């Protein structure tokens, strides 16, 4: 991919805008233009480039705690929930997710489960 | 007994004493440690040691102590692993709930450590290798 393929992308932007008898371009003429490019480059090989990702119900929870470890050590248990409930994380799944990592020796809590500190 | 000889003068008397017909013995116990140091080129140290308690008047209980379990099928060859048996029960390291109990027995009446610091020390050692010596140190 160099400067030769840069001008080829702008050339396909007018191939679909002239089919609707209009003089403007929309988002449909852009997504369909790159669709034929991704299909052509995958046909030159012997397989199709895909991806694999499992929606873990506890993958984004550990990433939220990382925002408080780099800022401090004695992170309050009630203060860490000020950002988890913003996107829409249910608090019932957070109680079952702490034992998934505390059992494997990651962090530690107290008897009342109100103090969390990254070891 | 009390007689001391060498590796040949004594090694020949112990071979003829185990096969003595008409002499009672006692249920002795043999406790050996670190078997890889006794390995020789002719393999005449670990092989003949296991064939002693496999006789008639032989009451030897060998307690072979080593490290990993794949030693008879790596360093030792066929003759050593043959006359031995598949009675190798390995010992797993202590769990997370076991390290907090052993340290609790030692500190039964020692009011000097909080409950938040005892579980923290036993947590790092449990994730390393679970060694019983790397926790109390």
């Amino acid at each position: 991919t160099s400067a030769r393929t840069l001008l080829a992308i702008l050339r396909l932007s007018t191939a679909l805008a002239r089919l609707r008898m209009v003089d403007v371009v929309e988002k449909e003429d852009v997504n369909e233009a790159i669709r034929l490019m991704e299909m052509s480059k995958d046909s030159l090989l012997g397989d199709k480039g895909q991806t694999a990702r499992t929606q873990r119900p506890a993958d984004v929870i550990f990433a939220t705690v990382r925002e408080l470890v780099s800022g401090g050590r004695s992170v309050r248990f009630s203060e860490a929930e000020q950002r988890c409930v913003s996107r829409g994380f249910t608090p019932a799944q957070f109680q079952a997710a702490l034992d998934e990592y505390e059992e494997l020796n990651v962090w530690q809590v107290n008897a009342s489960r109100t103090r969390i500190t990254f070891v | 007994t009390g007689q001391k000889a060498t590796a040949n003068h004594a090694a020949e008397l112990l071979a003829k004493q185990f096969c003595t017909r008409g002499s009672p013995q006692e249920t002795t116990v043999l406790l050996v440690d670190e078997l890889d140091l006794l390995w020789t080129h002719k393999q005449d140290i670990m092989y003949n040691l296991f064939d002693w308690p496999t006789h008639k008047e032989a009451r030897l209980v060998v307690l072979a102590i080593a490290n990993t379990m794949d030693l008879p099928e790596r360093i030792m060859m066929n003759r050593v692993s043959s006359r031995l048996g598949l009675t190798r029960m390995c010992f797993q390291p202590y769990t997370y709930s076991q390290l907090q109990q052993i340290l609790r027995s030692r500190l039964k009446h020692l009011k000097a450590f909080e409950d938040d610091a005892i579980q923290l020390v036993a947590r790092k050692v449990a994730a390393l290798s679970g060694d019983a010596r790397r926790c109390l140190d």
